């Protein structure tokens, strides 16, 4: 599986730009899509969403009006057109895939992003900011405004992980299920508005910032990040 | 010794019959004379699943009692979410004359087979978001009538060439073959402990097999026509069958003789499917009369009907928790009763 | 290999048993202990019986396309006709039109499908076919009594009460040679051939007697729901595909009269 | 009536 | 202002009420029987659509013409009556041509039996028919109006071009709604009852099923002719004879009988088939 992005460069305000993402290795025409950006020294932020078959689109109110999203299936490409940019549009842009049916797991594979220099809604709170860490058990936490517990029995909270100089990854989906390719050291738990990620038997290559995310209703709000240092 | 050896045949046949004559000191219909009747069982339809465009032949639930799979003669296999009537997967086949399909205990594979003499295995949860073939099992000389999973690497098959077979999916070869019947084999039923299984044949006899050893243990008789359906009791010590002479019969394992028969003078058509309930007090059966019957297994009296179809039924199934009942028919509809 | 069955009989005869007075009172005690957990006997509360989110909506949007694809392929597959080809052997059933086999052809922009299963059980599958094709050898006087009974076993089936039957009497070129040679007597097998007369005389009187035996079993008991269409074939014949189409026109015309109730 | 104005009565 | 007669006017509120109540009950019984009960085919589709056309006719052609005669002049705006007339003629056109569609379907399903058709055509035929009717009923809004006729009293009045308006309009409707349908409805059952007629002479080379077809052709043609012929005769006469007895009771009473097929069609087409009547009798019992 592969998702490589392009575009980028140096741009002056009041201009325009087109970004493209090429995919190779899966049935592109049955996955949703997402664009997600990250400021030079900040967290993650949701931008747009296009569904499968191009039948349902969602934008972000911060950039609604000037952005556009569009996919080309037989060429396996995703497009984002931006017009009349500003100074707050300097960030790294990624590409994310997702699929929805009974029992699936979305947001599983991220890509390699590109940089471009241009010179009510729920809020998630990441209390801690840095923790020194070995083989020592740890614990992290997240909190929301309202209770994510639905009437189906589901609970929509996700956990990610960003190592230095890489793309994020999926660890747990819907607060309790472990993904594919992940060891059993990580685990999940929680309740309504009271969550806790319990990493046990700490090892190397487990250093980086951690985020929580929600999917109960649009828009999709990330967090601020909890960093772990040795 | 053309006929000299044939002398001991009648001797043994009359000796084991005499040895069974002693064990019949009472009847199940005698001690059940003082028990509360079930009463009228009134069931209504809850969900109707549409989307097939031809006759429907097989159906099997999932181990979580939410997901299910169905097979029909248009050439498609369909997986259903029975709580919202959503379609999760739809798989196209290579042949269209299918007669059986199966659900895997874990939830990763499905199996299908018909008039092409091959059993196919399909992998569901695989990266790249597709559904493709895993392995094709060849080696039977007749058509396939049934199949059941034991693990993710072992499957049992029944064919019209008068034999049964056990396979290993990784290697792909038939390791054990069961012989001994005379006509076509139509039915199959695994035991809850997955150490034995019974079989039903087109010559009115039912045999009990052993999976680890590989030979027969017991043979039962007393029907006047071919057997079409067989299923194990929840307890695991008894089984039931269904034939074309319009009669259902309950056998026994540790007594070697039958116990009860379910007949009615107004019924003249043949049984096509049968299934027990979770507790073992009800016994549901399907008929060619275009409806299903609900017998009381302990009194042999009738206790209800399910008349929502306009052709013959041909399928039946109960969930592992015993919540709902699912039925198909030749009118291309699935129905959920509760 | 006669001792194999006797060995299994001996292995079966030596078995331990218990009396039914205890083998049935044990099946009776299993339900009374599990009686209060079968919902189909004790109705569950109306609020607990199991019989939208941002993700539950994407699930339904996913499910709404499979339906249109299925219906599109089914409506396309609606068109063609389907035939079943029977015949035991010695006849050349595989050489009349030029697991399980399949064959396609078309005349006047209508496609036919012919199957050949290379029968008392699997015959239910072919219950909605247009017509069945039966082939017979007309130069083998000993197997004729086998063919006569096979034909009647097929015509009197339970699942084929309304399916018409086409009939080809194959290899008629050999019959002329056999009858004009004079070394074979047909009355040696069918005594009632001595009285029959026709209503190339010796060959015509011979072949019409052969046809009458099949048409009698045909018109014996049909009640006017299906009929049989006889024909005389040969070893090499190019005009054999027109007959099936001209006989399916007459099967469909006689089928439309009974849905619109004009009869 | 219908296509033309009806007579009195 | 000219007056009328109390007696003759009274017999009118009776005839129209009888016709309306009959046309309502008969069509409803066909719809109820079709839904409650067996052999779902390409016959109940057209029969169901025909009943819907007959109900529209009975609702939007008798009820206005009846409340009108309850009063003397219509009390409303212009566009109301300008649309009433449109509906009144649309009903007549559609209820006549749906029958031609059903008959043509029968005739080609018996005469040309190997024909590939899908549900898309079985819906496009009906929508093209309804579109044609709604387009052909157009000049009803042009030639009719609401205007004062005498002493400041207003009504829906019709004004044609003096020399050749009324004759041409009536002749066009009678040629497009009477002659051509009866010719085609004769050709259909002339071909059907000739193929069935010859097939039996070729097969038997039995006499009870050889007359049921004529006994079905007759009733079908006779009902149509008898129901439609009195209206157009007096209509063509009054619009073709300067000396015509427009004051007799016959002209007034028979001029209002336009919707008479909507009374006889549901009985015929549901009785010719066997099960429907007894099945409804058993369900209601
Ligand atoms: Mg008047």
């Amino acid at each position: 599986v592969q998702l490589v992005e392009s575009g980028g460069g140096l741009v002056q305000p009041g201009g325009s730009r087109k970004l493209s993402c090429s995919a190779s290795g899966f049935a592109f025409s049955s996955f949703g899509m997402h664009w997600v950006r990250q400021a030079p020294e900040k967290g993650l932020e949701w931008v747009a969403y296009i569904s499968s078959g191009s039948g349902t689109i969602y934008y972000a109110d911060t950039v609604k009006g000037r952005f556009t999203i569009s996919r080309d299936d037989p060429k396996n490409t995703l497009f984002l057109q931006m017009t009349s940019l500003r100074s707050e549009d300097t960030a790294m842009y990624y590409c994310v895939r997702s699929i929805y049916y009974y029992g699936s797991s979305p947001f599983d594979f991220w890509g390699q992003g590109t940089t471009l220099t241009v010179s009510s809604d729920i809020v998630m709170t990441q209390a801690t900011s840095s923790v020194p860490v070995p083989g020592e058990s740890v614990s992290i936490s997240c909190r929301s405004s309202k209770s994510l517990l639905h009437s189906n029995g589901n609970t929509y909270l996700y956990w990610f992980l960003q190592r230095p100089g890489q793309s994020p990854q999926l660890l747990i989906y819907r607060m309790s299920n472990l993904a594919s390719g992940v060891p059993d050291r990580f685990s999940g738990s929680g309740s309504g508005t009271a969550f806790t990620l319990t990493i046990s038997r700490l090892e190397a290559e487990d250093v980086g910032v951690y985020y929580c995310m929600q999917h109960l209703e649009y828009p999709l709000t990330f967090g601020a990040g909890t960093k772990l240092e040795l | 010794e053309l006929d000299q050896l044939r002398q001991e045949a009648e001797q043994l046949k009359n000796q084991i019959r005499d040895a069974r004559k002693a064990c019949a000191d009472a009847t199940l219909s005698q001690i059940t004379n003082n028990i509360d009747p079930v009463g009228r069982i009134q069931m209504r339809t809850r969900r109707t699943l549409r989307g097939h465009l031809a006759k429907i032949y097989a159906m099997h639930w999932g181990t979580d009692s939410r997901l299910l799979v169905s097979a029909s003669q248009d050439g498609k296999l369909i997986i259903w979410d029975s709580y919202t009537t959503n379609k999760v997967h739809a798989i196209p086949l290579r042949s269209s004359w299918v007669m059986t399909c199966a659900y895997a205990p874990s939830g990763n594979y499905v199996a299908c087979g018909g008039l092409d003499n091959i059993c196919s295995i399909y992998n569901l949860k695989t990266r790249e978001g597709n559904v493709r073939v895993s392995r094709e099992l060849a080696g039977h000389t007749g058509y396939l009538s049934c199949c059941r999973f034991l693990d993710d690497n072992q499957i049992v098959t029944s064919s019209g060439d008068t034999t049964c077979a056990l396979w290993d999916i990784e290697t792909g070869q038939q390791t054990t073959t069961f012989t001994g019947h005379t006509g076509d084999v139509m039915s199959l039923s695994l035991a809850p402990d997955t150490r034995l299984f019974v079989s039903g044949a087109c010559d009115a006899s039912a045999k009990l097999w052993d999976v680890r050893e590989g030979m027969c243990r017991q043979t039962f008789t007393g029907h006047e026509s071919d057997i079409n359906a067989i299923c194990f009791f929840p307890n695991g010590n008894a089984f039931a069958t269904g034939s074309d002479d319009a009669t259902c019969r309950l056998f026994d394992l540790r007594a070697d003789q039958e116990l009860m028969t379910y007949s009615h003078d107004n019924i003249i058509c043949g049984i096509t499917s049968v299934s027990f309930s979770k507790s073992g007090r009800l016994l549901l059966a399907g008929y060619d009369d275009f409806n299903c019957n609900v017998w009381d297994a302990l009194k042999a009296d009738r206790a209800g009907v399910l008349a929502g179809h306009d052709n013959r039924v041909s399928c039946l199934g109960v969930t592992d928790d015993g919540m709902a009942v699912a039925t198909g028919s030749w009118d291309s509809f699935l129905k959920i009763w509760n | 290999q006669a001792r194999k069955l006797v060995e299994q009989l001996k292995m079966e005869a030596n078995i331990d048993r218990i009396k039914v007075s205890k083998a049935a009172a044990d099946l009776m005690a299993y339900c009374e202990a599990h009686a209060k957990e079968d919902p189909l006997l004790t109705p569950v509360p109306a609020s607990e019986n199991p019989f939208v989110s941002a993700e539950d909506k994407a699930a339904a949007e996913r499910s709404k396309m499979i339906d249109k694809n299925l219906r599109e392929d089914g409506e396309k597959a609606r068109r063609t006709l389907r035939l079943l080809l029977l015949g035991a052997d010695n006849s050349g059933k595989s050489t009349i039109v030029k697991g399980i086999f399949e064959t396609k052809f078309q005349v006047d922009k209508v496609n036919f499908h012919m199957f050949d299963v290379g029968r008392r059980k699997w015959i239910q599958c072919f219950n909605d076919v247009t017509a069945i094709i039966f082939v017979v050898d007309s130069s083998d006087y000993n197997r004729l009594q086998e063919a006569l009974n096979d034909f009647k076993s097929i015509w009197n089936n339970r699942w084929l009460r309304t399916i018409s039957v086409i009939l080809f009497l194959n290899k008629q070129d050999l019959l002329a040679e056999k009858v004009l040679a004079g070394k074979s007597k047909i009355e040696d097998y069918f005594p009632e051939f001595a009285r029959y007369t026709t209503p190339d005389p010796r060959v015509t009187r011979a072949k019409y007697f052969i046809r009458k035996e099949f048409v009698d079993i045909s018109t014996a008991s049909g009640d006017g729901r299906h009929i049989c269409y006889p024909h005389f074939t040969c070893a090499v014949d190019t005009e054999n595909a027109r007959r099936i189409f001209n006989d399916c026109k007459d099967i469909i015309l006689q089928m439309n009269l009974r849905e619109y109730n004009l009869v | 009536c219908y296509i033309q104005n009806c007579p009195l009565g | 202002p000219p007056r009328r007669n109390e007696a003759l006017a009274r017999v009118e509120v009776a005839v129209l009420c009888l016709i309306l109540l009959l046309a309502l009950s008969g069509n409803a019984c066909v719809l109820l029987a079709l839904r409650t009960t067996q052999k779902h085919s390409r016959l109940f589709f057209f029969m169901k659509h025909l009943s819907i056309a007959d109900l529209v006719v009975a609702v939007f052609q008798v009820l206005p013409q009846l409340l009108w005669d309850i009063t003397f002049r219509f009390y409303g705006p212009d566009l109301l009556c300008r649309l009433v007339k449109y509906l009144q003629v649309v009903g007549m056109f559609a209820s006549t041509y749906l029958l031609l569609l059903m008959s043509l379907d029968r005739c080609l399903a018996i005469c040309q039996p190997l024909r590939s058709l899908r549900r898309r055509t079985d819906r496009l035929a009906v929508l093209a028919t309804w579109l044609g009717c709604l387009v052909a009923s157009a000049p009803q809004v042009h030639i009719f109006s609401l205007r004062e006729v005498a002493d400041g009293v207003f009504d829906c009045w019709a004004v044609f071009i003096q020399p050749w308006g009324p004759k041409a309009y009536i002749t066009w409707i009678t040629l497009a709604v009477y002659i051509v349908p009866v010719i085609v409805l004769a050709a259909c059952y002339g071909l059907i009852s000739f193929k069935i007629w010859q097939n039996l002479r070729l097969k038997t080379a039995i006499s009870k099923a050889k007359i049921r077809t004529v006994k079905m052709t007759f009733i079908i043609v006779l009902a149509f002719i008898v129901c439609w012929t009195p209206f157009f005769f007096v209509q063509m006469w009054s619009v073709w004879d300067a000396n015509a007895p427009k004051e007799a009771s016959a002209f007034i009473i028979v001029m209002l009988l336009a919707s008479l097929n909507s009374c006889c069609n549901p009985w015929i087409y549901m009785l010719f088939t066997g099960h429907l009547f007894h099945e409804l009798v058993q369900r209601f019992l």
